[PDB]
RNA sequence: CCCGAU
């Protein structure tokens, strides 16, 4: 509990979320289905480059 | 001249993770790209053109270096 | 609580052959041909009739 | 969230589906040894595009199919995709071109409809024209005309035959050249995690690290739509035991129970030889063992001679998709000894385990040993007996990974700051060296090949 | 004492003898209904003692 | 010998299931408040010694609560489950002195004897166990702890042989250990009040017996290793010239941190002297006798503390509190009833106190048991009745004196694998009694002490020692005349019929055990090979012409506990009964619990999967009692369509488990279909969940109290506010209803405002909304006043879900499953008639856990519902294959239950028969709304800076140092710095160059000249550690670096 | 402000700060009458 | 619908549309539409001296004769009672024709059966007419 | 071997020449920490937290 | 702290 072994090391996590788990054989093995709900929750901060700017506009 | 040629996946990772923030932050691209948004994406095509302008610097532990060109590497 | 008018698996119309089944409980009609007069043929409309309680005769005691 | 090893955590790309359940592909299952019954599992989001890229390439799934003690491929088929692709690689299927383009047409969805998918020619012409299975699940391997892949294996399979080295009637025999397979069937040791001999582990080494992700991701698409559609079921017919197994357990457990009536008897009325071990009462069950364990291995072979093929839990054995040939035995004819900790069950009353029976008791159903099979039912103390050393299976789980979560603790905090420098030699955080070479070779464990070598030469000359 | 819902999805079973195909499809969300689309029933029940 | 069943729907009506917890509290209120009375009479004082309080007689009346200054009025106990109140009874010249209170089906509850037209009005539900207080709104029972015995020689193995008594004073004050050990072949007798391990003829001589030939005498006059007594310790005593016994108190006289004639009365308490140690003596000598002769998880040995065996280990503390503080305001005014009744505050918030926080914090015990209370789990209706017959302990493996006192199959999994275990159907503990005609009959029946020589009670066979209940009671030379002596008197009704007579011949002690306590349960007595119950008796109880207690009486039932069943021959059938049977066995499916025992064909099964299914018992989602719309509880789960089990068992009708059910029973048809049923995983289909196959109903609770302060300002429910028109707030004040508490019958969305609670401080509101996810609709609104009457409010709000993917079934066999698939009704493989399935279930569940048991209730509700029948597949017994198989036949189906479908995708028949039929699918209370979770930024701790904990608070899931390693073993090291600084705690510090340590903002206070200060990027809990690693004396002194 | 008793199940007019007891009774737990508005169920 | 006590209410309107029978299923026309090809029996062997009452009780009841004839074979439900019989299981094969099949229609009540079954190909037909349209704008 | 569980040679070559590379055999307990590392964090986030802590500012 | 999930 103390700040050394559980706030230095083990230390909660923001972007960061956590349901049950259910099988899809439909998906390559690397990919994971995440839900729509959360999807839409945690966010990736993507900067603006001249590739992705019609794409975040849009 | 005395380390591996070969392009370890630790060092294709940091090249991946530097020149795709490079790339992030509008840095000229090499490779004339079709379409990829996702930086990431780009990096690894500049990958495997080979056009990526960063020397990996290595260290062996003593203090001496030795450079590499990502041109100058075996990639898998 | 109340009974499910459907069947759980095919959808036969069940929920209209509760009172009509107990009407044949009360007279001498055995649990199994019971449900053979009220035309139910197979065994999954069967065990919507015969696995059922019927807690909302229960509940309405404790509900002024 | 109990990480045990290296493969707990693994990137993954992240494809936005409609429900609230993280859902992943069943053969990446067994690294998280995550089963579904109501497991969960955290889903971390890195931030900057240095770490998407440290994920995507150290940590990505097509990267860490291998795990480093063995270099094993953890990431296999579990279930029942194993137990589809035995049933479509069995000797007996024939599809004609009506079933044979649904199955493969499985297998164009996902960065593999763009294809030519090419179906080989049938092998069978004349008479009807229908394709075999193993023809089709050639097609998983090579499924285009322009792809490289070129796999090749030879080896043994589970139910081996023995004698003959791929001719015999078993099949068990696998050999596959240039992505075809020729002859055998696909047990879990050519198809499941654990063996450095599977396709996929193959497919691995000699063609790059795509083309096993992908033939996976074509086995767990094909596999299920042919078994859906062929309807592999479990009943208790699967279960009864035939005519011949009731009229030999019925023999077994009376000429096993005689002599070892006599058995107790030549000890306490009279003079009974020692083994080496200890004195009497000792060597005595351990004679006693080793005629119990006579009754349930020959019962375990009466019922496996009468068991029919197609038998449900039998062709889960047989390939190793789920349960041995042990839970067969237990299920149908007899299960054996119940044993609490490497003996037979304890007094836990004076002299005697239950007292039902009688005091200074050594007799079979008496300390421990079940005589009825799961089918015909435990009785009341037999059903107490096997409660008894199934606990023994339930406290030290509780009890091993509260020791082995501290193992786990102490060992890498002491051993984390370790790493193979450029000019090969391992030194420690302080600069000191302890190794000159990593391992005396410098070799990677995870790629390394069977036996402690990375190459197997055997193999790859035949490749 | 039944739960709304559980009313309101137990309404939803009962078999309704109008038959299709005089009436159309909801084109829009349209909950107040176009009397082309839709068919409304009314259900009032209160009982006492006798 | 054909019908024996019957006698245990007449045990369960007596004294079977949670009658164990009402009975001891019914010991409790009837007696034991009695006995502390004529413990604790005379109040005198000092001050002035001519008066005297003195009490005759405690009664406890009827429960009433008053809400003014004498309305008086009494309670149902479904008004204090809504009210927040205490369900309690008064404590009572003729006056009262607190309140106490009652377990429900008490003796002096309301709701006993009572019919089920009566339990309406009082709003109850009939099947509903009793047995737990209703204590501040909830209900919290006590849970059966186990101890070990009481004054208990225990041989143990510490080092060598070394035994401690651990007695228990009768006179409750103390607990003490007087343990025995052995240092280099010579014995001691360690206490915890001796400062020095002293040798035990030291003892000896200070117990009155000086010479040394008795000592021996005592121990072993047969020599042959009581010889090996000698040398050791009677030379060590006579090799200090220290004969003498008034010298030998003197060295006692030192190390005791003429004065300890007194203090070897705190030494083996139990074994009593009058100052005649000649009892104390042998005593002694036989904790020796086993050590030179030489199980602690054996239930002999482990008596249970019963909720009202425990209670009186609090009301005799509570009362002495109430007694002594007399004493110190008798002893402060002097220099009385007016003084007393502020005390009433003493009991009564003593006694609640204690049961709500589960705390016997006793000092004047040395007691300090956590955790004694629990609430009760209402999430089904066996949670409850689960919960009842529960023991907690203070070994985790299964020992097989568990046989038919304990369930060996109900147990948690994790950190109580073996430590938490539930009682069985057919048992009893056992309550005290007076030891009066057990002495009475044993002085008569043959025993002689303190006049037999020492030598008597040694290795010559014939000196069987009586012990009752730890005191020696003499000797008898034939043991058997004693034992059976006894038996037949206590079966003919003269000793209490609890009481049990044991005999142990590797040391020749009977045990007479009058403990109460003891672990009990009842057997068919067989005298000869014929059985005593004789069939026509069987027949009686069948018309009721005889009750469970006559056969008592007439000798045909005993009652057994642990200790016993060492001399019994228990025959499990009838048809094992031997040339020596003893007692008989009743039922044999009694041996299992009540959480086992639902499950049908339990004996087919792999034993770990039935323990799989306790837990999942517990867990399950069905409907709680006939009350269960009124009760508002904090989170209630409820099924829509509950449905009784095609296959129930024996034990399931006893505890009339299928009046009030849990889970439907659905067409399974087990079959690999679609690969999304891989691990565990099952497919449902899209139109059972669409015609209400288990639709959910969760019901939340919000509540709020309006407290009138001590400032005399109060908290107000202000309506909405109505903005630019009379329609309230953006969505906020919406549902209010204009009296402030929202209206039922309405839904409620995220961040609506159920009530407006505005507090003062001049008002400040205090808005209680409702959270959530998704929507909910109110159903009650309830209205009242607390105890102390400060309005308060409660909700309740009705949530229905359709089990979607990922909510978690089980299937009455410990085979749980997450729903991966849901598909169409027409995607589904029909077989002949029609019949689509509802849950496929994957085949490879089976060969693997071997629950052959899963595979039989296919086949017995297949025939069942085919043939208008309810299947009784029972423990060890029940409806047989040979017999199920053969009425499939007539119906037209597979003798197997195999039956021949045709696939729904391709419409050609399948390859293989499929299994098909209705097995009893239970929900469980896993469903994926309640654990969906995501966490984008939010909350931050205030100490520390990090994200909470709770997906309450808006979650944030801690990334430990175990994933850490995993994150070191890939060599991933941008993304720890990521992951474990970027995006946890991203701090921002100044440091200076010189002096380095944390300087606020741009200078450092510590050398003030502002140059040197540069700023750092650290976490902030690394910052938190350097400054308070600096709040202590140890200080980082920080040296930077440029970037290089 | 009209509510309910808790078994006589009369409407009883209360105000603010008045003790909850019932007209017929002494009972105190008071439920709410529902509500006046057109909610709208949906019958999946 | 449900049951009440008296004091008790239900008032509410109701709004019924046209919905597909796959979006939800209590817009489903029909209790169950399967169907099932039609068994054929043929006796390799003749049977006949007591075997052939045997073979009567075997099967289902109506589908026999008594020497032994498969008089009716419709009314088959598939058993597969022979195969315990040890002696007639290599006598008689059991077999279903593939292109004879037997539809059974049990209507709710919405629509009569004979109307469901020919808007059941009319809708199907509509479904092959509205793709062929799509290619003629291709 | 014995329990199954089937490792390379490399990973106990490694695990064995770090325990013994310093002398002795410095076993992978709390104590054999303190004869292995020189850096007190590392030291100080194993156990004995207090007692690393203050020693190293003495 | 209990409980429960894995
Ligand atoms: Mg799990
Ligand atoms: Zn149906
Ligand atoms: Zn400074
Ligand atoms: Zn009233």
């Amino acid at each position: 509990q103390g700040r050394f072994r559980g706030n230095l090391s083990g230390k909660r996590v923001d972007f960061s979320g956590r349901t049950v788990i259910s099988p899809d054989p439909n998906l390559r093995i690397d990919e994971v289905a995440v839900p729509v709900h959360v999807a839409k929750i945690l966010t990736f901060p993507e900067k603006v480059n001249k590739a992705n700017i019609n794409f975040l506009r849009k | 001249r005395i380390t591996t040629p070969y392009m370890t996946k630790y060092e294709r990772a940091r090249v991946l993770g530097t020149r795709a923030l490079q790339i992030a932050m509008c840095a000229p691209v090499m490779v004339e790209l079709e379409g990829e948004t996702d930086p990431l994406l780009i990096a690894m095509k500049e990958l495997k053109a080979r056009k990526i302008p960063i020397i990996i610097r290595r260290y062996l532990p003593d203090g001496s270096y030795e450079d590499w060109g990502v041109d100058e590497l075996i990639i898998t | 609580m109340i009974i499910p008018v459907r069947c759980f698996t095919c959808g036969k119309i069940v929920g209209n052959k509760w009172e009509a089944y107990l009407g044949l409980l009360q007279a001498e009609y055995t649990e199994g041909d019971a449900l053979d007069a009220l035309g139910l043929k197979r065994y999954c409309c069967r065990r919507m009739l015969l696995a059922h309680v019927d807690l909302i005769e229960k509940l309405l005691n404790y509900a002024p | 969230q109990p990480s045990l090893h290296k493969l707990s955590i693994m990137a993954h790309l992240a494809r936005v589906k409609p429900h609230r359940t993280f859902r992943f592909n069943e053969c990446v299952c067994t690294p998280y040894n995550a089963d579904f019954d109501g497991d969960e599992m955290n889903l971390h989001l890195p931030q900057t595009e240095e770490a998407k890229a440290e994920a995507l390439v150290l940590m990505g799934t097509k990267a860490n199919l291998v795990t480093p003690r063995n270099g094993e491929p953890l990431i296999a088929a579990i279930q029942d995709f194993l137990t589809g692709a035995y049933l479509l690689t069995l000797k007996d299927t024939f599809f004609d071109r009506a079933k044979a383009c649904q199955i493969i047409a499985s297998i164009l969805v996902g960065k593999d409809e763009k294809i030519k998918v090419r179906l080989p020619p049938p092998t069978i012409l004349k008479p009807v024209t229908l394709w075999t299975g193993k023809q089709i699940f050639s097609v998983i391997l090579r499924p285009s005309d322009d792809n490289p892949v070129r796999a090749n294996l030879r080896t043994k399979g589970k139910q081996y035959c023995g004698k003959g080295e791929d001719l015999c009637a078993n099949d068990s025999y696998v050999t596959i050249q240039n992505s075809e397979l020729m002859s055998g069937s696909m047990d879990k040791g050519t198809l499941g995690s654990g063996s450095k001999n599977n396709i996929f582990y193959i497919l691995l080494r000699d063609w790059g690290q795509n083309e096993a992700a992908d033939a996976m991701s074509r086995l767990a698409r094909l596999a299920p739509v042919y078994l859906s559609n062929r309807g592999f079921s479990i009943g208790i017919g699967d279960v009864t035991p035939g005519q011949g197994l009731l009229k030999a357990k019925y023999e077994l457990l009376n000429a096993g129970y005689k002599k070892c009536d006599e058995y107790i008897e030549a000890l306490n009325t009279g003079k009974l030889q020692q083994q080496p071990g200890c004195t009497a009462e000792e060597t005595l069950e351990a004679l006693i063992l080793k005629e119990l364990s006579v009754i349930r291995d020959h019962a375990g072979s009466a019922c496996l001679r009468e068991l029919d093929k197609s038998n449900s839990p039998l062709t889960m054995a047989l390939c190793g998709s789920k349960g041995s040939f042990i839970n067969i035995s237990q299920m149908i004819a007899c299960v054996g000894q119940q044993a609490i900790s490497g003996s037979r069950v304890p007094d836990g009353f004076e002299n005697r385990s239950l007292p039902h029976f009688e005091k200074h008791s050594k007799l079979p159903a008496a300390k421990g040993f079940v005589a009825n099979s799961f089918y015909s039912g435990l009785t009341p103390t037999e059903f107490f007996f096997h409660t008894m050393a199934g606990r023994e299976g339930l406290v030290d789980t509780a009890v091993k990974t509260a020791e082995t979560g501290y193992m786990q603790r102490r060992l890498v905090k002491s051993l984390e700051d370790l790493c193979s420098q450029y000019d090969l030699t391992v030194r420690s955080s302080t600069g000191d060296i302890i190794q000159f070479i990593y391992g005396g070779d410098g070799l990677d464990p995870a790629a390394m090949e069977g036996k402690d070598e990375p190459l197997e030469f055997k193999r790859v000359l035949d490749n | 004492i039944v739960q709304d819902e559980i009313l309101a999805h137990r309404l939803g079973l009962i078999p309704i003898h109008a038959d299709p195909r005089l009436f159309e499809y909801r084109n829009q969300g349209d909950e107040e209904g176009t009397e082309i689309d839709t068919l409304q029933f009314r259900l009032q029940v209160r009982c006492t003692r006798n | 010998v054909e019908e024996k069943w019957r006698l245990l729907p007449a045990f369960l009506k007596v004294k079977g299931l949670v009658k164990q917890h009402i009975d001891s509290f019914n010991y409790f209120i009837n007696v034991e408040i009695k006995k502390i009375m004529k413990a604790n009479e005379k109040v005198t004082s000092d001050a002035d010694p001519m008066w005297y309080l003195k009490y005759l007689n405690i009664y406890v009346g009827l429960p009433d609560v008053e809400e003014s200054f004498n309305v008086t009025r009494p309670v149902s106990p479904h008004e204090c489950r809504l009210r927040d109140m205490t369900y309690s009874a008064p404590i009572t010249n003729a006056l009262p002195i607190g309140r106490m209170p009652i377990m429900l089906r008490s003796s002096n509850c309301v709701l006993t004897g009572k019919t089920p037209a009566e339990f309406a009005k009082l709003n109850e539900c009939p099947l509903d166990p009793g047995g737990y207080f209703i204590v501040k709104g909830v209900e919290k029972v006590i849970l059966i702890q186990e101890q070990l015995s009481k004054n208990r020689i225990i041989v143990e193995a510490d080092r060598k042989g070394a035994v401690g008594a651990s007695v228990t004073s009768s006179t409750h004050e103390k607990k003490s250990r007087t343990n025995m050990a052995v240092k280099q072949g010579r014995f001691y007798l360690r206490h915890n009040t001796l400062s020095e391990d002293i040798p035990i003829v030291i003892i000896f001589k200070a117990m009155g017996v000086e010479s040394d030939q008795e000592i021996v005498q005592m121990i072993g006059t047969e020599e042959h290793v009581m010889a090996a007594f000698g040398p050791s310790l009677e030379e060590c005593q006579k090799a200090q010239i220290f004969t003498q016994m008034q010298a030998l108190k003197y060295i006692g006289n030192k190390v005791r941190r003429a004065r300890e004639l007194l203090a070897s009365t705190i030494l083996t308490h139990v074994p009593v002297k009058e100052f005649n140690f000649r009892a104390k003596c042998i005593y002694t000598a036989v904790m020796v006798r086993r050590v030179i002769l030489a199980d602690r998880d054996y239930y002999g040995n482990k008596r249970l503390e019963l909720a009202g065996q425990l209670l009186s280990l609090l009301f005799e503390d509570l009362f002495k509190k109430f007694n002594s503080e007399m004493k110190k305001i008798a002893d402060q005014v002097i220099p009385f009833d007016v003084v007393k009744h502020m005390r009433q505050d003493q009991i009564t918030n003593g006694m609640v106190n204690a049961i709500s926080t589960g705390n016997w914090s006793l000092k004047r015990f040395k007691m300090d048991r956590q955790g004694v209370t629990q609430v009760l789990s209402r999430l089904s209706y066996i949670s409850a009745l689960g919960m009842m017959t529960r023991i907690s302990s203070q070994p985790r493996s299964l020992q097989p004196s568990q046989w038919g006192m304990l369930c060996p199959s109900d147990t948690p999994e994790g950190e109580a694998c073996g430590l938490v275990k539930n009682l069985a159907l057919m048992t009893h503990i056992t309550t005290d009694m007076e030891d009066g005609p057990i002495v009475k009959l044993a002085s008569n029946l043959g025993v002689e002490d303190v006049n037999l020589l020492c030598g008597e009670e040694l290795s010559y066979p014939n000196v069987f020692l009586v012990f009752l209940n730890g005191n020696i009671l003499g000797v008898i030379r034939d043991h058997k005349k004693l034992v059976n002596t006894f038996r037949l008197m206590r079966r003919a009704g003269y000793i209490n019929e609890f009481v049990s007579i044991s005999t142990n011949l590797t040391d020749r002690c009977v045990y007479i055990s009058s403990d109460g306590g003891r672990l009990c349960r009842p057997y068919i007595i067989v005298k000869k090979q014929k059985p005593a119950v004789t069939n026509k008796h069987m027949e009686e109880l069948a018309q009721g012409y005889r009750n469970f207690e006559d056969f008592l009486h007439e000798s045909l039932v005993e009652y057994l506990d642990v200790n016993e069943e060492n001399d019994c021959n228990i025959a499990l059938y009838e048809h094992t009964i031997n040339k020596d049977t003893t007692h008989l066995e009743i039922e044999p499916f009694t041996l299992l619990g009540v959480c086992a025992g639902l499950i049908p064909y339990p004996h087919h099964n792999q034993s770990p999967r039935n323990t799989y299914q306790c837990a999942m018992g517990k867990q399950a989602m069905g409907t709680i009692g006939y009350n269960q719309r009124n009760r508002i509880d904090t989170l209630m789960y409820l099924l829509a369509y509950p449905q009784k089990p095609m296959v129930k068992t024996k034990t399931i009708e006893l505890i009339e488990f299928e009046k009030l059910p849990a889970g439907q029973n659905a067409t399974v048809a087990v079959m690999s279909y679609s690969g999304y049923d891989i691990e565990d995983a099952l497919v449902l289909n899209k139109a059972s969940l669409d015609r209400g196959f288990g639709r959910c109903l969760v019901y939340k609770n919000a509540k709020c109290t309006l407290k009138r302060y001590t400032n005399q300002t109060f908290d107000k429910v202000m309506g909405p506010m109505l903005d630019a028109a009379t329609r309230k707030p953006i969505w906020r004040h919406e549902i209010l209803d204009a009296d402030g508490i929202c209206s039922p019958g309405e839904k409620v969305e995220n961040k609506q405002v159920l009530v407006n609670k505005s507090m003062p401080t001049q008002y400040k509101d205090v808005p209680i909304t409702y959270k959530g996810a998704t929507d909910s609709y109110i159903e009650k609104v309830m209205i009242s006043s607390n105890a102390e009457d400060a309005f308060l409010i409660k909700m309740l709000l009705r949530q229905t879900r359709r089990p979607e993917i990922g909510d978690k079934f089980s299937s009455r066999h410990g085979q749980k499953g997450v729903c991966g698939l849901i598909v169409p009704q027409e995607d589904m493989p029909f077989c002949d008639s029609g019949i689509c399935p509802d849950i496929i279930m994957n085949p490879h569940g089976f060969p693997s856990r071997m629950t052959v048991g899963k595979l039989i209730e296919l086949l017995a509700g297949k025939a069942g519902v085919l043939d208008g029948r309810f299947h009784y597949g029972t423990a060890f017994g029940g409806s047989k294959v040979k017999d199920v198989c053969e009425d499939l036949v007539r119906h037209g189906y597979n003798y197997l239950g195999k039956d021949y479908v045709t696939s729904g995708i391709t419409g050609e028949p399948l390859e293989a028969y499929i299994y098909f039929g209705p097995v009893y699918y239970q929900k469980l209370k896993h469903m994926v709304l309640d654990k969906m979770h995501a966490r984008a930024r939010g909350p931050r701790a205030v100490l520390t800076r990090q994200p909470t904990e709770g997906r309450s608070r808006d979650g944030g899931l801690r990334l430990g140092e175990m994933e850490r390693d995993c994150l070191i073993g890939y060599g991933a090291s941008m993304l720890l710095l990521e992951r474990l600084m970027i995006s946890s705690d991203a701090f921002e510090v100044d440091v200076c160059g010189q002096c380095g340590l944390l300087g606020y903002s741009g200078w450092c206070h510590y050398c003030k000249s502002s140059c040197h200060v540069s700023s750092l990027r650290i976490p902030y809990a690394c910052k938190l550690l350097f400054q308070e690693l600096q709040s202590m004396n140890i200080i980082p002194r920080l040296k930077l670096s440029k970037y290089n | 402000m009209i509510y309910i008793c808790g078994e006589c199940h009369t409407e009883n007019e209360i105000k603010s700060r008045d003790p909850i007891r019932c007209r017929e009774c002494g009972y105190r737990i008071m439920y709410k009458k529902r509500t006046k508005r057109l909610v709208v169920f949906d019958a999946r | 619908i449900a049951q009440l006590r008296p004091g008790q209410e239900i008032d509410l309107l109701m709004h019924c549309v046209k919905g597909i029978g796959k979006d939800h299923a209590k817009f489903s026309p029909v209790a169950t539409a399967s169907y099932r090809l039609l068994p054929d029996i043929t006796l390799l062997e003749p049977v006949e001296g007591e075997a052939a009452e045997e073979l009567s009780r075997c099967f289902s009841p109506g589908v026999i004769e008594v020497v032994a004839r498969v008089a009716n074979p419709r009314l088959d439900t598939f058993s597969r009672e022979i195969f315990r019989n040890e002696k007639l299981k290599k006598v008689v094969r059991l077999a279903r024709v593939r292109d004879h099949y037997i539809f059974s229609v049990e209507s709710t009540g919405v629509l009569p059966p004979d109307v469901l079954v020919s808007e059941a190909i009319k809708v199907l037909m509509g479904k092959c007419r509205r793709f062929l349209d799509e290619l003629d704008a291709v | 071997v014995n329990h199954g569980m089937s490792i390379d040679r490399r990973h106990v070559m490694l695990l064995s020449d770090l325990m013994t590379y310093k002398g002795e055999v410095l076993g992978i307990t709390r104590f054999g920490l303190a004869k292995m590392k020189e850096s007190v964090l590392m030291l100080a986030s194993f156990e004995k937290t207090a007692d690393h802590l203050f020693d190293a500012a003495y």
